[PDB]
């Protein structure tokens, strides 16, 4: 028929930072949520406002998809009302949200002998992230009184750090790939169903 | 406040880049262990060689931080931790003079050699050796020329390095806001939180004489035993009222009593426990004893063992063209990557050093989210008590029987418990005297109450003042006896063998009353109680994140070290032990040697 665009995203060869996640757009696109299925390694696939059962019926204007890498022990921090590193200032969902999360485990693919240093997080920021927004910037975090002057030292810090996965890290180290999904209704006609 | 953030932002950074280090450091040292060859040892130094520079370089930036101002106890904690650097608080020249009287001193320990005096041609090392002589020779003349060469080979040598490292290490101590390199020990022992919960080192040498002085007269009634069995021998050398040589006690030292045991059976018409047999003709191999320990661990409450666990692990000699060191250990590589090594063989004691070696993993497993500069024990002598209950558990014959090693009909008689428990006290109560008495002289040592003209009246005096022990020759000045030993000579604390000594059996009779046992308390099993398992597991949570104090009334109830479940432990020998002892001398005098 038409079919719509999942396998360039989930199927991807290569994951963005959790700091410069992507952000991709669903056009006029018919879509159907079973193709995600028969992928038997799933640790994770729960929903919310929506019940996963009764998706192919409902319509929508436009579908977002937003895909990262995290830490095994990190998964539980994506999700509404929820206090963390990952969510204050690397990605942060509403109280509201409309849509739901997928993870699955990712060792073979992403972790490697001597460390993958290709994958980074923001550790220090002045205030929260405010839903639904980025933020790419290497200036120096300044925690004391006197001031940073681009140069790294004492009271002056780089925000950005990087993971080093590797093949013998334990079940809650290895990287796990993370796919949001979010539906919202607009006035315009609704033109994604299954 | 204004510092307290400052505090938290620089140790957030320092737990990021110390997690990676730490963990290449620890991959290093294991493949070195397994597969023993230049390369990996060369790979090892350099991985451990910028961990230590990064941990220098971090608490020197640290120190800017003080701790007066931070009202936070949790990253207090990190703080003292990690500021308390002063092993590197010296110029470079007095460290390498340290560094090189320690090597020396080390070298001549290990290389050392003594020579029969009627065979010049013939001269012995300690560990394929005299060991093997003090351990199963009888001969009276043998073991005293063995015991007196080691002493002349080993303390004249010894003897004026130990009287230059004092001094240098009581510098070194003296720039720690500590007066002597004792306190500096005891600093271990330290506690701060709540009104009730805080510790000093000052307290401990307190507790320490009150937990001894109730010890004594368990260890008087088993010394009165051995001096009145040990004359069946030597019926000519032991007087029945003096003290007991040196050169006699089935060890090089007097460390452990446990070779005395042939010469001290209670009943020897009957032989111990030892399913061996059974375990061969059952067919078990090394993967079965990890499968019954897991079993064992998990019937408790604990968790499972990591999938990583069973194929990261070595569990069984290779067996190839690849030497390995053969030592049982337990090791946490950090990250959530547990292992063991060890060579496996079918035996009774294989079977038991798993379920210690594992006891190990259940508590570094417990305390994995615990900051970095926290995942620890709680005072030096808590990780070794862990290990020594279990192996107590799996040792009862009702569970031995219950996992198919006994036959079913298999009673239990009363005269194998008598030898079990004589057998137990040879170990566990023979050498506390010997561990408190070394501390003593040796914190006397470095607080300055010995000076270097009475170095070895004081020592041969406590011997039999408070061991009971004379020595066979006398001995002038020259001779330096404590430093015949490992931990004296190579910088090892020995008062963590009296604390876990202690806190073993305190755990041990909580976990009991939990699981509501009936019966005497070495006749205990833990097994298919949740309660049990439940208490230790609020205990092992924590590690250094909370006083030890804590950590202790979380088991027992009670906030400081106790000996009623000591003595309640070997009850039936001390009773035993009193109907033999009913036309003997009990105690002993100081005024008898077997030289004048
Ligand atoms: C711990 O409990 C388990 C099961 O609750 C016991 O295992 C059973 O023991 C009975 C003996 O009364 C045997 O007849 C069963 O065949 C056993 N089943 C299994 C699956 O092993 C175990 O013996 C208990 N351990 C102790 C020390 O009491
Ligand atoms: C031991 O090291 C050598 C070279 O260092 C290597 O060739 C060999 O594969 C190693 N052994 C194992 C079991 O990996
Ligand atoms: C500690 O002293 C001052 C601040 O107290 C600081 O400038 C200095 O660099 C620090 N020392 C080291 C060795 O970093
Ligand atoms: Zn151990």
């Amino acid at each position: 028929t038409n079919l719509c665009p999942f396998d360039e995203v989930f199927n991807a060869t290569r994951f963005a930072s959790v700091y410069a996640w992507n952000r991709k757009r669903i056009s006029n696109c018919v879509a159907d949520y079973s193709v995600l299925y028969n992928f038997a390694p799933f640790f994770t696939f729960k929903c919310y406002g929506v019940s996963p059962t009764k998706l192919n019926d409902l319509c929508f204007t436009n579908v977002y998809a937003d895909s990262f890498v995290i830490r095994g022990n990190e998964v539980r921090q994506i999700a509404p009302g929820q206090t963390g590193n990952i969510a204050d200032y690397n990605y942060k969902l509403p109280d509201d949200f409309t849509g739901c999360v997928i993870a699955w485990n990712s060792n073979k693919l992403d972790s490697k002998v001597s460390g993958n240093y290709n994958y980074l997080y923001r550790l220090f920021r002045k205030s929260n992230l405010k839903p639904f927004e980025r933020d790419i910037s290497t200036e120096i975090y300044q925690a004391g009184n006197k001031p940073c002057n681009g140069v790294a030292g004492f009271n002056c810090y780089f925000p950005l750090r990087s993971y080093g996965f590797r093949p013998t890290y334990g079940v809650g180290h290895q990287p796990y790939r993370v796919v949001v999904l979010s539906f919202e209704l607009l006035h315009a006609p609704a033109t994604v169903c299954g | 406040s204004i510092i307290e953030e400052q505090a938290k932002t620089f140790l957030d950074k320092f737990n990021q880049e110390a997690e990676d280090l730490s963990y290449q450091s620890a991959l290093a040292s294991w493949n070195y262990n397994t597969n023993i060859t230049e390369e990996n040892a060369q790979k090892m130094n350099e991985a451990a060689a910028k961990w230590s520079a990064f941990y220098e370089e971090q608490s020197k930036l640290a120190k800017n931080y003080s701790l007066q101002e931070v009202q936070n106890l949790t990253i207090k904690r990190q703080l003292q931790a990690l500021q308390q650097s002063g092993s590197s608080a010296l110029s470079a020249d007095k460290n390498k003079q340290l560094n090189t009287i320690l090597n020396t001193m080390s070298t001549i320990y290990s290389t050392g050699k003594v020579c029969n005096p009627k065979n010049p041609q013939e001269c012995l090392l300690l560990e394929p050796g005299l060991d093997d002589i003090m351990a199963t020779s009888t001969d009276y003349n043998e073991r005293l020329w063995a015991w007196e060469g080691w002493r002349a080979e080993v303390g004249k040598q010894l003897r004026p390095l130990y009287e230059e490292y004092v001094v240098l290490k009581n510098e070194m101590a003296r720039a720690n806001n500590y007066e002597d390199y004792g306190d500096y020990w005891r600093g271990d022992y330290e506690a701060e939180g709540a009104d009730g919960y805080n510790y000093n080192g000052n307290q401990l040498i307190e507790d320490v004489e009150r937990t001894f002085k109730e010890i004594k007269p368990l260890y008087e009634q088993l010394h009165a035993y051995v001096r009145t069995k040990l004359m069946n021998t030597y019926p000519s050398y032991i007087s029945p009222t003096g003290c007991l040589p040196a050169h006699l006690l089935g060890d090089m030292w007097g460390r452990f009593w446990t070779n005395l045991y042939p010469l001290t059976v209670p009943f020897g018409q009957k032989p111990n426990i030892d399913v061996t047999d059974a375990m061969v003709n059952q067919g078990w191999n090394a993967e079965r004893i990890f499968k019954e320990a897991e079993k064992f661990f998990v019937s408790v409450g604990l968790p499972y063992m990591t999938q990583g666990f069973w194929e990261n692990s070595m569990l069984t000699d290779p067996g190839d063209d690849r030497k390995v060191v053969c030592h049982p250990t337990a090791w946490d590589l950090g990250k959530g990557d547990f292992r063991i090594k060890m060579c496996t063989k079918v035996t009774m004691d294989n079977f038991l050093t798993a379920h210690h070696e594992m006891g190990h993993i259940q508590y570094d497993m417990a305390y994995a989210t615990q900051p970095f500069l926290l995942r620890n024990g709680a005072n030096e002598g808590f990780h070794e008590a862990v290990g020594e209950i279990m192996s107590l558990s799996a040792a009862t014959p009702e569970h031995l029987k219950s996992i198919g090693l006994l036959p079913s009909d298999f009673q239990e008689d009363n005269e194998t418990e008598i030898n079990f428990l004589l057998k137990q006290a040879l170990t566990i109560v023979g050498t506390l005297p010997f561990t408190y008495m070394l501390e003593k002289w040796r914190w006397m040592v470095f607080k300055g109450d010995i000076p270097k003209e009475q170095w070895m009246e004081k020592w041969w005096e406590m011997k039999r003042e408070i061991v009971g022990v004379v020595e066979p020759l006398p001995h002038d000045e020259t001779y330096c006896d404590p430093a015949a030993l490992f931990h004296v000579s190579n910088d090892y604390s020995f008062i963590r063998y009296y604390t876990r000594t202690i806190y073993q059996f305190q755990f041990q009779e909580a976990l009991c009353q939990a699981a509501k046992h009936d019966g005497p308390l070495h006749k205990c099993d833990i097994s298919n109680s949740t309660e049990a398992g439940q208490k230790l597991l609020n205990m092992l949570r924590l590690g250094k994140s909370e006083p030890w104090t804590l950590a202790l009334e979380n088991v027992v109830g009670a906030r400081n070290m106790d000996v009623r479940p000591l003595l309640n432990y070997f009850e039936p020998l001390s009773v035993w032990l009193k109907e033999q002892n009913k036309n003997s001398f009990v105690g002993w005098n100081t005024d008898w040697s077997p030289y004048a």
